């Protein structure tokens, strides 16, 4: 399996974002997985954006102010990401992931960590 | 009935609104669907693959979770496609409609509540989690979707 | 609500030579954690779960032990690609995931 | 009767994993190493009925037990065994090196290898065939990168944890 992006080098100082992510040889379509989105600003740490499950349930990092947004297309199935009204501290590299969720002998429901990786996208802010 | 079927903006389906009061709907091209089986009017926008959900003895999550109908219902339900005014280039997500619940709702019943949802065995103490959904979700329309995923406009007569 | 701490920032080491690190969280975890290596210009891969448990495919001279709130990662023996950044990530479940701040390792 | 298949002595190995066809002893049970089910809960498994109920066991390397997993890659899922993307079951698994593992080496259990096309899911492939080379035809070990398709595994007395034997058996449930 291999995960490849598509999205916009350049990008206006007050303008609207839009990435977009996919996969071979496999299918959304199952209940077994899950995807997320990481950023990294140059020369820095990573962040965790947030979750999205099958069956369209989200799960969001609070510490952002919920300026972003993830969701599926079935017509393609595609993941993508949305934020508006980008700014100059926007500039990073994107990630999309998956991940894998199982239950435990006691009952309980855990998961495990992140193990595919897409090539990631560089944008820049214009002026 | 013009500041009903003309207004500027509707209600999200799970905050429907109540109206009271004390010819063109009928001959009308406009209205895609016009089937009847103390007045009250009401008005929300759902996809138009949900408009069958709209009827007496319907199940699923619109029924099950916004809006549900009596068996003995008396009324009409008008529903027309409204494309070229709720959509927008960008996509818009401004509809919201409830996704989970511990139960059914009973007929005209309204629910505003946005406490969390506790799955699982272990109890969240109102901080959502891994285990502790949002029972909030938002829909997606754009221009370019097809027909059965275009907004819709409905309002539900009930005599 | 949850925050991590490494340390030491930047390592220098040579050819055969031992490395520990160290991972420390503000709160109990129960062993919920992993360590992720990444190259220059590349996306990171996964090498350690669990706190303890080795991932497919990456060399045995890899360790790692720990729970609670300290965690270490051992390198037996570094080899001229064990140069690289590193870093500790928990997935607990009740509060959002982070990443630590990364170590670099060079040549002395 | 889960004892048959929980509690034989001989196994067979993973390039020929044997089929069977049919829970509180199970995960009450502390001896198991590992206990991990997808797409259903272990308590809940007395509150359902199904028509089909398939039990498969082998024996791989402890290094080798993430590879039994929907989703995995390696050796072993590539060419010996391999799960749907949407099973629906539960993998258990426990150390054995009390047994398979004598002085000198067992050498009794097998393991595919260089195989040209991936596996489908849920099948086997027993049949010894031309040996995976390069361009030069090879029908023994004439070839300088002629290979024999098969290997042994090394199980000792002693040995890293790692490298010990492992006994698993994995449930699939449908309906």
């Amino acid at each position: 399996v291999q995960l490849q992006q598509w999205g916009p080098g350049l990008v206006n100082p007050s303008e609207t974002l839009s990435l977009t992510c996919s996969v071979s040889g496999g299918s959304f379509a199952t209940e077994n997985y899950y995807w997320s989105w990481i950023r990294q600003h140059p020369g820095e740490g990573l962040e965790w954006i947030g979750n999205i499950y099958f069956s369209g349930n989200t799960y969001y990092n609070p510490s952002l102010n919920n300026r972003f947004t993830i969701s599926f297309d079935t017509s393609k199935n595609h993941l993508s990401l949305k934020l508006p009204s980008v700014t100059a501290a926007d500039t990073a590299v994107y990630y999309c992931a998956r991940g894998t969720i199982y239950f435990d002998r006691s009952g309980y429901r855990r998961v495990d960590p992140f193990h595919i990786w897409g090539q990631g996208t560089m944008v820049i802010v214009s002026s | 009935f013009g500041e009903v079927f003309n207004a500027t903006r509707f209600a999200s389906v799970y905050a429907w609104n109540r109206k009271r009061i004390s010819s063109v709907l009928y001959n009308s091209a406009s209205f895609s669907t016009f089937k009847c089986y103390n007045v009250y009017a009401d008005s929300f926008v759902i996809r138009g693959d949900e408009v069958r959900q709209i009827a007496p003895g319907q199940t699923g999550k619109i029924a099950d979770y916004n809006y549900k109908l009596p068996d003995d219902f008396t009324g009409c339900v008008i529903a027309w496609n409204s494309n070229n005014l709720d959509s927008k280039v960008g996509g818009n997500y401004n509809y919201l409609y409830r996704l989970f619940r511990k139960s059914n709702l009973k007929p005209f019943e309204r629910d505003i509540s946005t406490e969390i949802y506790q799955a699982g065995s272990t109890p969240c103490n109102g901080v959502e989690g891994f285990n502790c959904y949002f029972p909030l979700q938002s829909y997606g329309f754009q221009p370019t979707n097809g027909v059965g995923y275009q907004p819709y406009r409905v309002v539900v007569l009930s005599f | 609500d949850i925050q991590m701490t490494q340390s030491p920032s930047t390592l220098s080491a040579s050819v055969g030579d031992r490395v520990t690190i160290t991972c420390r969280a503000s709160q109990s975890i129960s062993s919920w954690l992993a360590w992720y290596q990444q190259k220059p210009g590349k996306a990171p891969k996964l090498l350690i779960y669990d706190a303890s448990s080795l991932e497919s495919g990456v060399p045995s001279r890899f360790s790692g032990s720990g729970s609670g709130t300290e965690f270490t990662l051992t390198i037996s023996s570094l080899q001229p690609d064990d140069f690289a950044t590193y870093y500790c990530q928990q997935y607990n479940s009740y509060s959002p995931w982070t990443f630590g701040q990364g170590t670099k390792v060079e040549i002395k």
